[PDB]
C-alpha cells in the first residue's frame, strides 16, 4: 500500500522531500520515527505505523 | 652554505633557510637565495613573533619594478587529542604595489618544538605544489630544500625537522589497502585451486 | 602444509615488524609520526563505504556458496541410496541463499547512502561525511561477516540432517530447527547493520 | 554438398531467424529508430548542421543489415536444397 | 583537480572482477571435469548431460566478464574517486561472489555427476543445487550492477 | 518477501546480459560505415544467433 | 652547520613503497622456488628401498 | 604531473601479462603432459591425439604474449599515471585469468586424457571442457584488450 | 639529472633474470636428471636420448643469461627512471616465465623419460610437449627483449 | 656528494655472493654425500668417482667466492650510489644462481650416483648433467662480472 | 593537558582483562567437558564429582570479569596517560595469566577425570593439580590489581 501510494503522490515538484520507503519501514519496525530527515508520508503515520 | 634568516626578538624567533628561493611573476623567474641567505643589510621589517602566531616578512626593493614583500604567516596552537603543541604554515601572502596574492601552504605542519622540513615547497604541479591557489595568480614560487622553524626556536640552531617526506601517502595508503583486500581474495582463491586433486584410479 | 607455513612466516614477520616499528617510534619519541588521525582522515570514505557495500554482498555470497557446497555434497551422496534426500533437504540450500539475499539488500541499503562530497580538506568533509563512510564500512564488515559465518553454520547443521535423513526419514522435521536457529544469527547482523547505517548521511 | 539432417535444420532456423530480425532491425534503422542511435557509425563532424548526415549513415546501416538478410536468404535457400536431398 | 591515482580503484576493479570469477569458474569447471572423468568410464552416455556444472561456471565467468567490460568502458581520465571506488567495489562483489560460486558448483558439480552415476534421480537435484550456487554469483553480479551505475 | 526479490534480481541480470550481448556482438556489426559491414554481419549475427 | 634537515627526496613514499614491495616480492618467490626445489621429490623412489 | 614512476604500472603489467599467462600455460602443459606420459604406457596411439590440452595451454600464453607486446609498445616515456593504471589492469586480467584457465586446462586434460585410455568416449566431453577452460582465459584478453587499447 | 636510485630496478630487472631463469633451469635439469637416472637402471640406451629436457632446460637458462647481459650492458649511471622501470619489468618477465617453463620442463621431461623406458613411442609426444614449454621461456625471451631494448 | 650508506648495498652484494653460492655448494655436496655413502655400502669402488658432485658444488662455491673477492676489492668509502648497486645485482645474481646449481647438482648427484651404483652407463650422463648443471652458476658469475666490472 | 587517546590502553586492559580470561575459561570448560562426556559412558556415578575443572575454569573467567570491571570503573575522559597504561598492563596479566591457567586446567582436567575413571585415587592429586593451576590464575589477579590500584 505504502508503495502504490507514494507512485500516486509523489512528484516531480515534491520530489526533494520525497521519502524512502525502505527508511520508512525501518522506522516502522524500529519505533524510531525520528523529528528529523524525510518528513511522513502522510499524517497519522505514527500513529497507523 | 648561506646562513638561514633568522628574525630575532631579543634572540632567534623565526629561522628560514631555503636551498634554492626562485619566484616568477608573470613567468619572468628570478633566484633570490643570494639576496635572501647572508645577506646583513635584508628587509625583515614587518614581520612579528607572537607566542603562538609567526609572520616573516622577506622584503626586495628592486624586484620586478616594485618593492615586494613576501610574508610567511605560521600559527602554533594546542591541539586537544595531545598534549603537544603544533605549529601549521598557515599560509603565504605577497605584497606587491597595493595589492596583495594568497597562497595556500598545504602540508608544513609539526611539532611546534621541531622545525619544518620539505623539499620543493613550490606553487608548481611539478614541484609538489604546497603552495596551491584557485583564483588564478601571476606570482609562483619555489624554495627548494625549505626549512623553517618559527616557534620553540632555541639559538642558531633548527630543532629536529619532521618533514613532509613520509613512508606512506594518502593514495599509497589507499591503494595498499586495496591491493591488500585483493590479495587476501586471490591468495583465499588460489588455496582452493591448489588444493584441487586429480583421480590415481580409475574404475574397471 | 606448506602454503599454511607461508601464511605464518608472512604473519610473523609482518607482526614483528610491526612491533619493532612501534617500538621504535615511541622510543625515539616519533610518536607524532603515527597519525592514525591522518590515516582515517585521508583516507577516503569514498573507499571505506565502498569496501563496505562490496564486502557485505560478497562475504554473504561467500557463506551462502561455502553452505551449499557443505550441504550438497551431503545430499547428493546420501541419495544415491534414498533419493528422497533431494526432494526434502532443499530447505538448507535455501536457507544458505537466504543468507545471500539478506547480502543483497543490506548492499542496496547501504549503497542508498552514498553521496559525492565536492571536497578534499577534512574539515570541509566534516564528521558526517567521515562517520559515514566508517558506519557504511563497519555496516558492511557486521552483515558480510555475520552473514557468512551464518551460511557455513547452516551449511554444516543441514549436511548432518541430510547424512541422518539418509538413514531415518524422520529425523529432519527435529534438525531443521538447528537450522533456524542457525539462521537467526544472518538476521541479527542484518538488523545491526541496519541500526549502524540508521543516521547516515554522505553529502 | 550432402551434409547432416540435424546441421541442416539448424542452417535453416538460423537462416529463417536472421531473415526476420534483419529485415526487421532493417526497417528500423530506415525509419531513423532513436532507440538505436548509438548503433550508427557516426562522427564528430555529423553534429555540423543537421540531422541529415545521421540519417543518410541509418540508411547505410539499413543496406547493411537488408544485405546480411539477403545473404541469409540465401543460406536458407541452400539448407533447404540440402534438407531437399536428403 | 581530482588525484591522478583516482583511476587506479576503478581499472583494478575491472581487474578483479575479471580474475576472480575466471578463478571461480576455473575451479568449476575443473572440479567438474574430473567428475565427469571418473564418472564416464562407466557410464559414457552421460557425459553430455553432465557437462551442465562447466557450463554454469562459465556463466559465472560471463557475469565477471560483463561486470569488468562495464567498468572498463566506464573509466574516464577524470574519474572522481567517488566513481573510482564505486567501480572498485562493484569489482570486488562481482569477483568474490564469482569465485564463490564456482567454487560451490565445482564442489557440489563433482559430486553430483558421480552421484547420478550411479543413481539416475539424482541428476535433477543436482541441478537445482547448481542454480542456487550459480545465482550467488548473479547477486554480486546484481549488486555490481547497481554500485557501478549508483 | 526478501526472497521474491530473486525477480528483480534475475530480470535486471537478464536485461544486462542481453544489452552487453547486443552491444558487444552486433554493435560490431552495425557500427560499421562500409557497405562491406552487410557481410560481416552475417557471421557476426551468427554469432549473436 | 645549523643543524639542517637531511635532504629527503619529497617522493620518499613512492620510492619507498616501490622498492619495498618489489624487493618484498623477489624474495618471496625465491624463497618459494627454492622451497619447492629443495623439498622436490628426491626422484630415486626406485631406489629408496634398495638401498635402504 | 605525469609523475617519473608513471611508467612502473605499465611496465609491470606487461611483466604480470607475460609471466602470469606463462605460468598458467606450464601448469597446463606440464600436468597435460604428466597424464599423456602415465596413458601412453598402455594406449600408444594417442599419444598425438591427446596433446590438445598442451595446445590450448599454448593457446593462453600466445594470449598473455599478446596483450605483453600490445603493453609493451604502447610505454611513452611521459605516460600518464592513468594510462599506466589501464596497462597494469588489462596486463593483470590477463595474466591472471590465464593462469586460472591454465589451472583448469591442466586439471581437466591430465584427467581426460588419463580416463579416455579407459573410455575413448570421453575425447569430446574432455575437449569442451577444455574449450571452456580457454574461454576464460579468452575474457581475460577480452578485457585486457578492452582496457588497453582504451 | 635524475635520480640516483633509478639504477636499482635495472640492476634488480638484471639480476632477476638470470636468477628466476636459473632457477627454473636448476629445476627442469634436477628433475630431468631423477627421472633419467630412474630409467637408466634398466634402459641403458637411453641415457643420451633422454638428455634432451636438460638441454631444454639449459636454454631457458640462457634466455635468462641473454636477457640479463643486455640489462648489465644497458645500465648506465644516468639511467632515466622509465628504462629503468623497462629493464626492472623484462628482467621479471624473463626470469619468471623461464622459471615456469623450466619447472613445466621438469616435469614434463621426468614423467617422459620414465614413460619412454616402457613406451617407446611416447619420445616424439615427450619431445613435442617439451617443445610446446620451452616456447613458454621464448616468449618471456621476447616480450624481454621488446622492452629493455624499447 | 653521495649518501654515507651508498656502500651498504655493495657489502651485502658481496656477502650475499659469497653467502648463497655457500648454501648452494653445501646443499650439493651434502646431497652428494648422502648419496655417496648410500652407493659405497655395496659399491666401494666408485667410492672415488662418485665425488665429482661435491667438485662442482665447491666450484660454484668458487663462484661465489671469486665475486665476493671482486666486489670488496671494489669497494670504497664514496662509492657512487649506481656503483652499490652494480655491486649488489652482482653479488645476488652470482650467490641465487649458484644456489640454483647448487640444488640442481645436489638432486642430480643423489640420484645419478645411486643409479651408477647400479647401472655404469649412466655414469657419463650423471656427467653431462652435472654440466648442465654447473653452467648455471657459470651464467650468473658472467652476470655478476659484467656488473661489477662495470 | 592530556591526550584523548589516552583512554583507548585502558580500555583495552579491560576489554583484554574480560576476553583473555574468557577465552582460557572456554578452553578449560570445553576440554573438561569432553572429559567428563567421553568418561561418563562407563562410570556415570563420578561427573558430578568430576564437575570439578569447569569450576576452576569459571572461577578464573570471574577473575577475569573482577579485574575488567575494576579497570571500567577506573576509567575517566581525562585518564592520564600513566594509569591508561596501568589499567592496559592490569589488563593483559590478569587476561593472560588467566588463559594460561585455564589452558592448564583444561589439559589437566581432562587428564584427571579420565584417569579418575580408571584410578578413584588419582582424584585428590588431580585436585591438587587443579589447585596449582588456579594459583597461576591467582597471581595474574594480584599483580592486575597492584597495577589497577595504583
Ligand atoms: C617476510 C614476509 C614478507 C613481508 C611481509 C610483511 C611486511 C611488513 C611491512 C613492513 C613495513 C613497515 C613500515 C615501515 C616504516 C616504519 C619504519 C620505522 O618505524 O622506522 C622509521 C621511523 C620513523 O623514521 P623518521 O620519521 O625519523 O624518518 C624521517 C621520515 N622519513 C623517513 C619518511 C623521511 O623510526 C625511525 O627513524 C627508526 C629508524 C630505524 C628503523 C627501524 C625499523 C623497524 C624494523 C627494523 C627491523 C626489521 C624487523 C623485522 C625483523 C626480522 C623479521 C621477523
Ligand atoms: C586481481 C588482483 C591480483 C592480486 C593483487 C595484485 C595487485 C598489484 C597492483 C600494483 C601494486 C599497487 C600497490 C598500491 C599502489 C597503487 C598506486 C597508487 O595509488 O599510487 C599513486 C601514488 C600517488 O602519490 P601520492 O600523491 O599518494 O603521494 C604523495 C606525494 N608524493 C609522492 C610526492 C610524496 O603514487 C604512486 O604510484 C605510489 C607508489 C606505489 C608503489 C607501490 C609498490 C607496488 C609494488 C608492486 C608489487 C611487486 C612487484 C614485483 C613482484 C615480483 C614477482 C612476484
Ligand atoms: C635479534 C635481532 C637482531 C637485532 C636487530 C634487528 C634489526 C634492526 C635493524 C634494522 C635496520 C635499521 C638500522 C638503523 C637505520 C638508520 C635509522 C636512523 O637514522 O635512526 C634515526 C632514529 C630516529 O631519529 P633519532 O631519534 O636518531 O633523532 C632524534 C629524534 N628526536 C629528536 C625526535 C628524538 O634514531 C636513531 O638514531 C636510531 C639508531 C639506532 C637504530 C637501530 C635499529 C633499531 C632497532 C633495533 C632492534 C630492536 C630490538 C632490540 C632487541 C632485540 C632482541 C631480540
Ligand atoms: C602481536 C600482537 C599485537 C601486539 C604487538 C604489536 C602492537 C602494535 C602494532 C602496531 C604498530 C605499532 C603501534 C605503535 C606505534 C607507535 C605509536 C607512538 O609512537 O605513539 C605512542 C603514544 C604517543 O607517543 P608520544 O611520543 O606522543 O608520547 C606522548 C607525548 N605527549 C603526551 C606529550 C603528547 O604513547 C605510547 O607510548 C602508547 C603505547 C603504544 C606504543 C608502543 C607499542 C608497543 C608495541 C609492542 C611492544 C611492547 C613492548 C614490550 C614487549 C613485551 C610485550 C608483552
Ligand atoms: C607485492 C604485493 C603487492 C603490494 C603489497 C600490498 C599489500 C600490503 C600492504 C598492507 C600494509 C602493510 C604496511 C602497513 C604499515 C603499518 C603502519 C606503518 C607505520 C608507519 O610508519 O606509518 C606512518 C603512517 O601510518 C599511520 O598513520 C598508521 C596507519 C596504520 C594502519 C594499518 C592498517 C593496515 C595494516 C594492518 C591491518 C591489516 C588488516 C586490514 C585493515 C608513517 O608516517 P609518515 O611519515 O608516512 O606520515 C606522514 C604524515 N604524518
Ligand atoms: C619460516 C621461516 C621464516 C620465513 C620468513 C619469510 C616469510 C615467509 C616465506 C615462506 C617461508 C617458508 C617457505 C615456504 C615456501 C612457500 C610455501 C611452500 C611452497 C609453495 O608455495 O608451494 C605450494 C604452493 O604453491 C605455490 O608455490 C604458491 C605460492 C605463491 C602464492 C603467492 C600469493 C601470496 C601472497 C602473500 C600475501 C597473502 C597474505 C596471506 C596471509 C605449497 O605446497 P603444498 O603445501 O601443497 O605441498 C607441500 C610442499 N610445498
Ligand atoms: C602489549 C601489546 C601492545 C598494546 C598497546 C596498544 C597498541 C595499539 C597500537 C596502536 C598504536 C598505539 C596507540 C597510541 C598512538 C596513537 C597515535 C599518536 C600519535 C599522534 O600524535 O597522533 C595524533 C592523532 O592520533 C589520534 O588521535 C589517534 C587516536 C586513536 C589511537 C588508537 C588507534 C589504534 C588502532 C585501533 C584499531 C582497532 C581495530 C578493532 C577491530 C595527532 O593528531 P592531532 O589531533 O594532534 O593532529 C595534529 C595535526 N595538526
Ligand atoms: C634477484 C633475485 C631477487 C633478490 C631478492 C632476494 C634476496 C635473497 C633473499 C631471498 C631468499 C634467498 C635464500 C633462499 C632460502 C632457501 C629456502 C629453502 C627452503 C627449505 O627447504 O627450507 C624449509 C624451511 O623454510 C624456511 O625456513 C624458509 C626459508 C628461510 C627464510 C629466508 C629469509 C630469512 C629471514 C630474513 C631476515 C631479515 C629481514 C630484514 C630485516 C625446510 O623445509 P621443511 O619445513 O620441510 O624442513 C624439513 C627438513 N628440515
Ligand atoms: C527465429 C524466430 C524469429 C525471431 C523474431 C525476432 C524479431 C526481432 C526484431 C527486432 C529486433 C531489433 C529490435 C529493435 C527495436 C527498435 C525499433 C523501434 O524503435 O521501432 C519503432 C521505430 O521504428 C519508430 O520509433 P522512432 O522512429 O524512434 O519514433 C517514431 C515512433 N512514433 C511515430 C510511434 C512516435
Ligand atoms: O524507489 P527507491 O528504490 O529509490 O527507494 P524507495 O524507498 O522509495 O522504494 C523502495 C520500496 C521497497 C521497500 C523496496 C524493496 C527493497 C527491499 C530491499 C527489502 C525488502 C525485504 C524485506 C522487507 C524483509 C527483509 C528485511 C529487511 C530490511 C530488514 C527488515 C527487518 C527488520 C528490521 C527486523
Ligand atoms: C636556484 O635555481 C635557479 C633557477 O630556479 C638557478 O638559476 C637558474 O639557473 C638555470 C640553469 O643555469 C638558468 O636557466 C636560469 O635562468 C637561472 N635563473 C633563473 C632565475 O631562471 C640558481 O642558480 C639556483 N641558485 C642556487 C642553487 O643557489
Ligand atoms: C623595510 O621593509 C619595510 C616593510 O616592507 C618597508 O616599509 C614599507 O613596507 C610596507 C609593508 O610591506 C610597504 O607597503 C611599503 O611600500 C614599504 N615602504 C617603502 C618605502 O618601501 C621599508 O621600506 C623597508 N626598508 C628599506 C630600507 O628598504
Ligand atoms: C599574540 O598573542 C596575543 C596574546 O598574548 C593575542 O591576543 C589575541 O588575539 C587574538 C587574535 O586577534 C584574539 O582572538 C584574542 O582574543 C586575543 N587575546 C588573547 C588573550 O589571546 C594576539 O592576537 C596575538 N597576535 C596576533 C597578531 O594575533
Ligand atoms: C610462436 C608463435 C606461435 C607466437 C604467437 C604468434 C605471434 C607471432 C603473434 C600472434 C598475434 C600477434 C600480436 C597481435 C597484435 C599486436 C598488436 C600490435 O600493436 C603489436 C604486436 C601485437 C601484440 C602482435 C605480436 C605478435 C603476435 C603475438
Ligand atoms: C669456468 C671457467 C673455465 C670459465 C672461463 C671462461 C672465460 C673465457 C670467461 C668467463 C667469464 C668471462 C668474463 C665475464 C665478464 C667480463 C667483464 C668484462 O668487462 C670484460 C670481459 C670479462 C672479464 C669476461 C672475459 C671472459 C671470461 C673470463
Amino acid at each position: 500500500i505504502l508503495i502504490f501510494y507514494k507512485w500516486t503522490a509523489y512528484d516531480a515538484h515534491s520530489s526533494r522531500n520525497a521519502p524512502s520507503l525502505l527508511i520508512h519501514f525501518i522506522n516502522m519496525f524500529l519505533f524510531s520515527y525520528p523529528e528529523s530527515g524525510n518528513a511522513m508520508l502522510y499524517s497519522g503515520q505514527k500513529g497507523i505505523q | 652554505i648561506h646562513p638561514p634568516v633568522s628574525y630575532n626578538d631579543t634572540a632567534p624567533r623565526i629561522l628560514f633557510w631555503a636551498q634554492n628561493f626562485s619566484v616568477a611573476y608573470k613567468d619572468e623567474w628570478k633566484d633570490l637565495t643570494s639576496l635572501t641567505f647572508g645577506v646583513e643589510n635584508l628587509n625583515l621589517t614587518g614581520s612579528f613573533w607572537n607566542d603562538s602566531f609567526a609572520m616573516l616578512s622577506l622584503t626586495y626593493e628592486p624586484l620586478f619594478g616594485a618593492t615586494v614583500t613576501f610574508k610567511f604567516i605560521l600559527a602554533s596552537r594546542f591541539y586537544p587529542v595531545s598534549a603537544r603543541y603544533w605549529f601549521t604554515m598557515e599560509r603565504l601572502e605577497i605584497h606587491s604595489n597595493g595589492s596583495v596574492a594568497h597562497f595556500n601552504v598545504s602540508q608544513v605542519t609539526g611539532p611546534s618544538i621541531y622545525s619544518f622540513h620539505c623539499e620543493y615547497v613550490s606553487s608548481l604541479s611539478k614541484k609538489g605544489s604546497l603552495l596551491v591557489t584557485n583564483v588564478p595568480s601571476l606570482w609562483q614560487m619555489t624554495l627548494h630544500n625549505f626549512q623553517i622553524q618559527a616557534f620553540n626556536v632555541t639559538g642558531e640552531q633548527f630543532s629536529y625537522a619532521s618533514d613532509c617526506a613520509g613512508f606512506f601517502s594518502p593514495g599509497i595508503w589507499m591503494g595498499l589497502l586495496t591491493t591488500l583486500f585483493m590479495l587476501f581474495i586471490f591468495t583465499y582463491g588460489l588455496h582452493m585451486i591448489l588444493s584441487l586433486k586429480t583421480m590415481d584410479r580409475f574404475d574397471d | 602444509t606448506g602454503l599454511e607455513l607461508l601464511y605464518l612466516g608472512i604473519f610473523v614477520a609482518f607482526w614483528a615488524c610491526m612491533i619493532v616499528v612501534g617500538i621504535c617510534y615511541t622510543i625515539f619519541d616519533l610518536g607524532f609520526r603515527f597519525d592514525v588521525a591522518w590515516f582515517l582522515t585521508e583516507t577516503s570514505p569514498f573507499m571505506w563505504s565502498n569496501l563496505g557495500i562490496g564486502l557485505a554482498i560478497s562475504l554473504s555470497v561467500v557463506g551462502a556458496a561455502w553452505g551449499i557446497y557443505i550441504t550438497g555434497s551431503s545430499i547428493i551422496g546420501g541419495g544415491v541410496k534414498a533419493p528422497r534426500i533431494k526432494t526434502k533437504n532443499l530447505v538448507s540450500i535455501i536457507f544458505c541463499e537466504a543468507v545471500a539475499i539478506y547480502g543483497i539488500i543490506m548492499a542496496i541499503v547501504i549503497s542508498n547512502m552514498a553521496e559525492p562530497f565536492s571536497a578534499t580538506d577534512p574539515k570541509a568533509i566534516g564528521h558526517r561525511n567521515y562517520h559515514a563512510g566508517y558506519s557504511m564500512f563497519g555496516a558492511g564488515l557486521t552483515v558480510g561477516l555475520s552473514n557468512l559465518f551464518c551460511g557455513v553454520c547452516v551449511g554444516i547443521v543441514g549436511s548432518g540432517a541430510a547424512l541422518a535423513d539418509a538413514q531415518n526419514p524422520s529425523l529432519f522435521v527435529k534438525i531443521l530447527i538447528v537450522e533456524i536457529f542457525g539462521s537467526a544469527i544472518g538476521l541479527f547482523g542484518v538488523i545491526v547493520a541496519i541500526l549502524q547505517t540508521s543516521r547516515v548521511k554522505m553529502g | 554438398l550432402c551434409c547432416g539432417p540435424k546441421l541442416a535444420a539448424c542452417g535453416i532456423v538460423l537462416s529463417a531467424w536472421g531473415v526476420i530480425m534483419l529485415i526487421m532491425l532493417g526497417i528500423f534503422f530506415n525509419v531513423h529508430s532513436a532507440v538505436l542511435i548509438e548503433d550508427v557509425p557516426f562522427t564528430e563532424k555529423d553534429f555540423e548542421n543537421g540531422p541529415q548526415n545521421i540519417y543518410n549513415l541509418y540508411e547505410q546501416v539499413s543496406y547493411n543489415c537488408f544485405i546480411a538478410a539477403g545473404l541469409y536468404l540465401l543460406l536458407g535457400g541452400f539448407s533447404f536444397c540440402q534438407v531437399r536431398l536428403n | 583537480n581530482n588525484p591522478e591515482y583516482s583511476s587506479f580503484f576503478g581499472v583494478m576493479g575491472a581487474s578483479s572482477a575479471m580474475v576472480f570469477s575466471a578463478m571461480g569458474a576455473a575451479y568449476g569447471t575443473a572440479k567438474s571435469g574430473t567428475g565427469i572423468a571418473a564418472m564416464s568410464v562407466m557410464r559414457p552416455e552421460l557425459i553430455m548431460k553432465s557437462i551442465i556444472p562447466v557450463v554454469m561456471a562459465g556463466i559465472i565467468a560471463i557475469y565477471g566478464l560483463v561486470v569488468a567490460v562495464l567498468i572498463a568502458n566506464s573509466l574516464t581520465d577524470g574519474i572522481t574517486l567517488y566513481r573510482s571506488f564505486l567501480q572498485l567495489g562493484a569489482g570486488l562483489s562481482v569477483g568474490l561472489s564469482g569465485l564463490a560460486a564456482g567454487f560451490a558448483i565445482g564442489i557440489v558439480g563433482d559430486a553430483g555427476v558421480r552421484g547420478t552415476a550411479q543413481q539416475p534421480r539424482l541428476f535433477v537435484g543436482m541441478i537445482l543445487i547448481l542454480i542456487f550456487a550459480e545465482v550467488l554469483g548473479l547477486y554480486g553480479l546484481i549488486v555490481a550492477l547497481i554500485l557501478s551505475t549508483k | 518477501t526478501a526472497s521474491y526479490l530473486r525477480l528483480w534480481a534475475l530480470s535486471l541480470a537478464h536485461a544486462q546480459l542481453s544489452e552487453v550481448l547486443w552491444t558487444m556482438v552486433i554493435h560490431i556489426g552495425l557500427h560499421v560505415r562500409s557497405l562491406a559491414g552487410g557481410l560481416g554481419l552475417f557471421f557476426i549475427f551468427a554469432a549473436f544467433a | 652547520p645549523y643543524n639542517l634537515a637531511y635532504k629527503y627526496n619529497l617522493e620518499y613514499s613512492v620510492v619507498f613503497n616501490l622498492v619495498l614491495w618489489i624487493m618484498t616480492g623477489l624474495a618471496l618467490a625465491v624463497i618459494i622456488t627454492s622451497y619447492n626445489i629443495w623439498n622436490m621429490d628426491p626422484g630415486y623412489d626406485s631406489i629408496i628401498y634398495r638401498m635402504t
